[PDB]
């Protein structure tokens, strides 16, 4: 019944800023099981980047962005909070969630480009 | 009453059948001559090499602008009747599922038509059975082994969506899936992705991991899951050729030339043969004949010779078959269940092991079940 | 001068064998169907199971009683100017080995006659020539496989005593051959353990382990390790009920039942395309198709289709065929070579690598070659 | 040419006696490769005893009559002798030689039984 992701945060900025990417879903039963982070190359790759799920205190992280980046997932306002520091000039690509409820849903609203 | 004679001709055309089975089932259990990984190089070359050849020699020669339009409604109206009965049964019962509506239409509907069925009818009606038992090998290999492979898609396509999209499954419009899926089984990991538009559309890629809809949306994912099903199987590579070949040869009297007939005659004659060597090398790789039970292997010729002839006795007055015509109906029902439905029930998963039991317990009382049928039609 | 039907007569009969061979080279290299363990599967079935039941369809149906025995001496004619020749040059040269000798027979005077040489010759020279191509097969499969299985007995009976007695070579009377051996060979251990008695005799017995003679000596040795050999090969049990039935049925006149009849022409069907279709997967499995070398390769095709067609040239003038006859014996020594004289060099190892070179490019050469001998012979 | 070999010093004894066996060759280029004692019980079978050869300070045994049964050869006289001491009951059976000049030579002579 029109079930809806909210994506928010990115932009353009240059590199050594900070954004705050978010991920807001409404309309499910349980939406918990095993959430990611990814980007989308212009290369025609993608490289998943960081994941939060029932556990709460594991998150599967690449090897780059190792340590770096802030993963933070709110249970009560159905909204993963990705913090993100130290802008590297490699992310012009599109960095959105793929949130799981037994099958991956998604979206692709932001517009993250760093000069 | 009969002769004599007639009791000869069918063991002329029946004993080098099983002489070419009881070589195939001795040499494995008794005297131990092939390793079974070999005895997969000879089923290998039966499915690909043998069978699309022996059905294209048969097809191509089959007249089709003198088909007995008559004898070709009452087959048509056993495969009808049976299949009306039992979605009725799916559909209103309380514990009829779809697992079991197509193995009790595979049991009663579909018998062994083109190895051992056409040997069998020449020798007991002359060479006119000859000619009839062609024409439903074309419809078996062109309509009902195609509107039974899109009840196995559909057996597929239900779970595959029903699994995993239990609360949304109505707001579906597109379902996209990559080339490198041939079955979406669950035999490959089949990670499901679902792309979110505006306004409440939604489409769905079915992929490959590494480490209710619209009927107007179900009748297209099934219809890329056919064909890629439909150009990969070589029969329907040999039917088509060969009705494309008959449709042209029987109006201009053109004969096939010489340089191209004998050049499938040399593998069409080692095409009947090797099936029943094929057929006998199977009977010894399983474990035991009666695999699910003396509950359920007398459940499976009683769906084959009872209620198979004895629902086209009644869809044979109505068309109007009697004579001549009716005795050779109720006895190409009558016939051991054939290979082709095993086959499917191997890949997908539908009870493989009612099935193995029905084809090869029913080849070992083929022979004396269908000569009752021969004497009491006489009488 | 010939006509352009004699030439499509020929194409007729020799389309439909290589037809029955790239299929079989391409779905291996090409598009890799077939596991080569799974090749083996085929390869165990025609050996058993087609050629024997194949040869046994032609020699019961050859009659004997009108065999043509002035065509039968001008080809026991080759086969003994060759074989004289050869014994002369083992024993007065100075590098003339028995290694050499059989290699260089085998090359020259034992054809492919079987399973190619008859539906050639059939489409060149009418039916008749279809009866002399059955008549030169009875006496392979009955003399000249058997002489010939006498020359690797005794290249094995003389190195395992020439090996391990040769200093007291001269004085042994009786040799034991334990029944656990099959194959006198060094494939196997092969204790030696000799007896001592009083006079200078000495008994011997050859054993399997664990963790010159006088002539009235191995001539029972041999035969010991012949009937052994015997009794085990498959071939001579078709060529013994084969002649055994022929001397009976050609005299009383008694037809062979239809039971019967039918009962052996369904795999004698499947056996001349499995025959071609198995000896194309063999020109996959080697990883060379000239493996010897450049310098021996072309040596295979000069002991085959100059030594030995030239030599019946002039051992027909002496038995005297003309005309017709002088035609088709000259042709039939043509043909490439057999299979089976491949089938002992691999056991024996005595050079394996030059007859697989000529089987395969005897295969490929062997039909513009045989056709220039059609047209020089027609003027 | 009339090629000999000779064995002696077998016999009937009582059990815990002692004896003495010999092998003589004659008539060999070689001689010497790997030889051989063993048994030939009336229950068919043979069990293989000891052995001396080329190397010589290398003798092969079993395991019930390990270390109490004497081997020697005499290269000189082409002989070899067999000294066994507590000799068991079970000592019925025929113990003779089994000489090697690159095939395996044997007798028979010995009439080894012990009460
Ligand atoms: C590996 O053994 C087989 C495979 C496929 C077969 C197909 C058929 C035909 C198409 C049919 O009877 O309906 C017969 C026998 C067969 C044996
Ligand atoms: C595994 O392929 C074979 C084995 C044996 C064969 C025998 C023959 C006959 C006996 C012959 O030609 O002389 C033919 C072809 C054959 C192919």
């Amino acid at each position: 019944s029109q079930v809806q992701l909210v994506e928010s945060g990115g932009g353009l900025v240059q590199a050594g800023g900070s954004l705050r990417l978010s991920c807001a879903a409404s309309g499910f039963p349980v939406d918990i099981t095993w959430m990611e982070w990814y980007r989308q190359a212009p290369g025609k790759e993608r490289e998943w980047v960081a994941a939060i799920y029932s556990s709460g205190q594991s998150t599967w992280y690449a090897d780059s962005v190792k340590g770096r980046f802030t993963i933070s997932r709110d249970n009560a306002k159905n909204t993963v909070y990705l913090q993100m520091n130290s802008l590297k000039p490699e992310d012009t690509a599109v960095y959105y969630c793929r949130v799981k409820v037994g099958a991956w849903y998604k979206g692709q609203g932001t517009q993250v480009t760093v000069s | 009453m009969i002769t004599a004679a007639d009791f000869y001709h069918v063991m002329t055309a029946m004993v080098p059948l099983y002489v070419a089975m009881i070589l195939a089932y001795g040499s494995v259990k008794w005297w131990k001559i092939f390793t079974p990984d070999q005895c997969s190089g000879i089923n290998r070359f039966v499915a690909l090499f043998a069978v699309p050849l022996l059905s294209f020699h048969f097809i191509a020669a089959n007249n089709p602008y003198a088909m007995n339009l008559r004898f070709l409604a009452a087959d048509s109206l056993q495969k009808v009747i049976v299949l009306s009965l039992l979605f009725l049964w799916c559909k209103l019962s309380r514990n009829g599922s779809l697992d079991w509506t197509i193995t009790l239409f595979s049991l009663s509907t579909l018998p062994n038509t083109l190895v051992m069925g056409i040997p069998l009818l020449k020798g007991m009606y002359g060479n006119f059975s000859g000619d009839l038992m062609v024409q439903i090998v074309v419809l078996q290999c062109i309509i009902w082994y195609t509107l039974m492979l899109f009840l196995f898609e559909y057996r597929g396509a239900k779970l595959l969506i029903s699994e995993q999209f239990p609360d949304t499954a109505g707001s579906i419009v597109s379902i996209h899936v990559d080339s490198d899926i041939m079955s979406l089984d669950g035999r490959q990991p089949l990670e499901t992705e679902a792309e979110i538009k505006e306004d409440g559309k939604l489409h769905v890629t079915v992929r490959r991991s590494n480490a209710m809809p619209p009927t107007s949306v179900m009748t297209r994912l099934i219809l890329i899951m056919v064909w890629r099903k439909l150009i990969r199987n070589p029969n329907s590579y040999s039917s088509l050729f060969g009705i494309t070949w008959s449709l042209i040869s029987f109006k201009w009297n053109i004969e096939m030339p010489a340089l191209i007939a004998k050049s499938i005659s040399i593998l069409s004659d080692a095409g009947l043969g090797m099936a029943m060597f094929s057929l006998g090398l199977f009977m010894a790789l399983n474990p035991r004949i009666i695999a699910c039970g003396n509950r359920r292997a007398a459940f499976a010729a009683a769906m084959r010779f009872v209620v198979g002839p004895a629902v086209m006795l009644v869809a044979s007055y109505a068309v109007g078959l009697r004579g001549v015509l009716l005795h050779v109906a109720i006895i190409q029902a009558a016939l051991p269940q054939g290979i082709v439905p095993f086959v499917f029930a191997k890949e997908y998963n539908v009870h493989p092991d009612i099935l193995s039991t029905a084809v090869i317990f029913g080849m070992l009382i083929a022979l004396p079940i269908t000569l009752l049928y021969y004497i009491l039609l006489g009488l």
